[PDB]
């Protein structure tokens, strides 16, 4: 059991954006990237909580057939120092004899909130980690990086730096066109339904996350 | 102060351990942040990734010497390496001058926390000949009791263990004992009386007692099982009897150390015992005692009890104060912290693990003592190897009387034939000193023919033929 | 030494009341079944320190002749976490073979102070495993567990419940007949004189306790 090729109704007119950061490194590196030009692998998907990103971005490994990877926040995080450090050094160095690989990264804010009242050193020894493996897969490397939050403004501003994360795609809640096929969805497993469309239904629940 | 030619030289090399670049680096090539920096010879972690269960002293030598010497200024060379005391300071530096009448707590020994020692002296015992430990059994083959001997050897590097001293064990000797099924005890002053001697000639063989090996054996049934098994996980690793009898033979041998303030230091001394592997063989193994807490508290309080795991504590007679000895183990429901309030705490705690071998056979740096190994011993006297003169016309008899220099100097270097020749003092003390300096080293022909046309070994010959 | 009725005094109707409600669980179990309802097992004293809360807790056990066992206060917090547990539920299992029996504790403000000023870890610790262990123990052995405390607020309000601690019982300071009984009781072996007089001595001191 695994997901479609979109399976998501609400966000065809923005999932090119995510989409066209993946396929223009490998499908063309000869005529349309290598005038010298480094490939961005930095992006950033946020917005309200139930918009689904979790799924979206494995929405692109489906599309693409591209390996999948799995890192939550607070779940590695809260391990040992040595422990945390072992586990993001074991999943970029299997990212590499695989791609390409997506490495999905969730709730970044548990990892890196503001400094402007958050005293302590803990947080700041696992995020410059993270900056460190960035940098040196410049070559052939045909990684993109996904980081998933909720607010854009929350995330420190170091990370938003050439090469480190540059895409802040913002999938939007939908309209009654595009919560549609959200319900087209949940309705075709069903048996039997009424005679009436569910647009007269969806018409009503406007602010209504998918 | 001068120490041993071994230990001065793990001193001087500073060990330490190379690495290569990474990706976690983010530094050029020329340069290294954390990742590819030299590794301390002491780092802990490192010695468990490659099974290593301890520090190596001399490293942990270095880890203390970065503690006492410091960037700052100082001005001291203190070199805090000493044995920590447990006994009463009597002047004790306050107005409680005698200890019947006040103690306070800059004096009082403090509870023992029972940790385990991290570094061993001695890393890694090895041997020189199959042959040599397999005459050892064979005397419990056929007298059937247990026996006892003492190990003379040296010492020397080891690169497999980093910063590590190997002991290396030539020969054997067996002082005279009374032998027993189910253990042994024999007196301790005909044995020091006897190794003073047996010291005497080892020094200009180039030889030091530094070892000691006992036999518990049990065999089951004396057909297809070799033997019982008596020391395994649920049972006692080294009994408390033996314990007492290997603390005295470290402090009467301490190892010179010029950091120490006392002028000694950690002494190297190893106890090895034959008691057989779980299954079915005869495997050895060997442990040292622990230097931390077992070797100061064994010239006053170590009591014998009835369980051979554990060792009684006895009660305080005016001089003789003790502290509470503390350790942890599970309850009935879960895991607790510190309770024993109760006499019989374990030993099996205070001891350090040694790694037992034996070199391969196609090639070694040398041997130096193989000749037959199967002279009859010194005193073994149990067994019907303990004969006179009559030997003598059986063992080397300078072969079919007429010896060629390739086949007479090969049997002459046995260890136990020399300590016989020199008993009987037929020869000069100089003419025996290149006697047995003949036998050990190397390019020893141009040396054995001055040997023979010597007198003293001419009449050495004459006065066997004549006798039996 | 052992003691008995005539070692106290002064709160002789506190002392009633007492009575009756530890001796009828004890004594008489024919109650219970005639009634159908369960008998209180946890009864707590309170008052101004001083006042032989301590006393009394031995005289009604050696005289019922139940298994009499004391738990103290500050000897379970001078251990650790671990065989602080450890004794506390070998206490328990002793006086249930021992039926009728009396699990005295003692100075329960130690062991459960007020948790919502200090929200900590050890002070939600020692009282979880009484608390799952007095609730949860039922095999009806008739066994009588008494508190003892200065202050009926000062403890953790949880254990103010139904089937743990539900009968409050106070020590008043004594009268004027109860604080001339209690210097009869220390001045049996002090060889006083003709002119001190018995109830001249009550009068003087109003408000001093035991
Ligand atoms: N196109 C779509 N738009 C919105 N919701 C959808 C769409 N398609 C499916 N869903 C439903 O919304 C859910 C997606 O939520 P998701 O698993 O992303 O939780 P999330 O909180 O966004 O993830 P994260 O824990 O990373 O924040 C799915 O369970 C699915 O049933
Ligand atoms: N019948 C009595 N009523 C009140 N006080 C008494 C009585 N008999 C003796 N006393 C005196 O009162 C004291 C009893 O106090 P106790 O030892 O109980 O202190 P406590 O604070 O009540 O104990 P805890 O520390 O458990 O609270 C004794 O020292 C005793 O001299
Ligand atoms: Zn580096
Ligand atoms: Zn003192």
């Amino acid at each position: 059991n695994e997901v479609g090729y979109d399976d998501i109704g609400g966000c065809r007119k923005q999932m090119a954006q995510i989409r066209e950061m993946v396929e223009l490194p490998l499908r063309h590196p000869q005529l349309f990237k290598a005038i010298g030009i480094k490939p961005p692998r930095g992006v950033l998907m946020y917005g309200p909580p139930g918009t689904g990103k979790t799924l979206m971005a494995r929405a692109v490994a489906n599309e693409t057939g591209a390996f999948f990877f799995l890192i939550n926040g607070p779940e590695v995080m809260s391990k040992m120092a040595g422990e945390s450090e072992s586990n993001l050094r074991k999943a970029f160095e299997e990212a590499e004899k695989n791609a390409p690989a997506i490495i999905f990264i969730d709730e970044i804010d548990s990892i890196a909130p503001k400094r402007d009242k958050t005293n302590g050193e803990v947080e700041r020894r696992v995020v410059s980690q993270l900056l460190t493996l960035m940098d040196g897969m410049k070559a052939r490397s045909n990684v993109v990086v996904i980081a998933a939050t909720n607010r854009p403004n929350s995330i420190d501003p170091a990370l938003r730096r050439f090469g480190r994360f540059d895409r802040e795609v913002d999938i939007g809640i939908p309209d009654a066109t595009g919560r549609l096929e959200v319900l087209r969805i949940h309705t075709k497993n069903m048996k039997l339904a009424d005679d009436v469309d569910l647009e007269a239904l969806a018409a009503e629940t406007h602010g209504y996350v998918g | 102060i001068k120490e041993l030619a071994v230990d001065e030289e793990l001193e001087k090399e500073d060990g330490l351990i190379p690495r290569q670049k990474s990706k976690l680096c983010k530094h050029g090539d020329r340069g290294m942040c954390e990742y590819c920096s030299p590794l301390p010879p002491w780092d802990k972690e490192y010695h468990e990734k490659n099974k290593i269960k301890h520090i190596s002293f001399h490293s942990y030598l270095k880890k203390l010497n970065e503690n006492a010497n410091k960037k700052e200024n100082g001005s001291s060379y203190i070199s805090p390496l000493s044995e920590p005391d447990f006994r009463i300071n009597k002047r004790c530096h306050n107005g409680h001058e005698p200890w019947p009448r006040g103690i306070c707590s800059k004096c009082q020994p403090s509870a023992i926390t029972l940790q385990q020692q991290e570094f061993r002296m001695v890393d890694h015992v090895e041997f020189q000949k199959s042959e040599i430990i397999n005459e050892f059994i064979q005397a419990w083959r056929y007298t059937g009791m247990q026996r006892f001997g003492y190990m003379y050897g040296s010492y020397s590097k080891y690169d497999n263990t980093p910063l590590g001293i190997k002991a290396v064990v030539e020969a054997i000797y067996e002082p005279p004992q009374h032998d027993e099924q189910d253990g042994l005890t024999m007196d301790v002053e005909q044995v020091k009386n006897e190794m003073l001697q047996i010291d005497r000639q080892a020094q200009e063989m180039g030889l030091s007692r530094i070892g000691l090996i006992f036999t518990d054996l049990s065999d089951a049934g004396a057909g297809d099982g070799s033997v019982f098994c008596k020391r395994h996980k649920d049972s006692f690793f080294l009994s408390s009897l033996e314990v007492i009898m290997a603390a005295r033979h470290q402090t009467r041998h301490p190892n010179v150390s010029k950091y120490s303030e006392q002028g000694f230091f950690s002494s190297k001394f190893v106890t090895c015992v034959i008691s057989g592997n779980l299954e079915g063989e005869i495997d050895i193994s060997s442990y040292q005692v622990s230097t931390e807490a077992e070797a100061l508290v064994t010239a006053d309080m170590i009591s014998g009890s009835t369980f051979p795991s554990m060792a009684y504590i006895n009660d305080t007679t005016d001089e003789r104060y003790v502290p509470e000895i503390f350790y942890m183990k599970s309850n009935e429901y879960g895991i607790t912290v510190k309770e024993n309030a109760k006499p019989a705490f374990p030993v099996d705690y205070l001891l350090v693990t040694l790694t037992h071998g034996f070199p391969n056979t196609d090639t070694e740096t040398n041997s130096k003592f193989v000749s037959s190994t199967g002279f009859p011993w010194s005193n073994r006297q149990a067994m019907g190897q303990s004969q006179d003169y009559q030997e003598l016309k059986k063992y080397l008899f300078n072969v079919a009387s007429s010896g060629d220099f390739n086949l007479l100097h090969e049997k002459i270097s046995n260890f136990h034939l020399l300590l016989y020749i020199n008993s009987l003092q037929i020869l000069s003390p100089d003419e025996w000193k290149l006697l047995i300096e003949s036998a050990v080293k190397n390019e020893w022909e141009e040396s054995l023919l001055k040997l023979v046309s010597s007198a003293g070994w001419q009449t050495l010959v004459m006065i066997l033929q004549e006798s039996g």
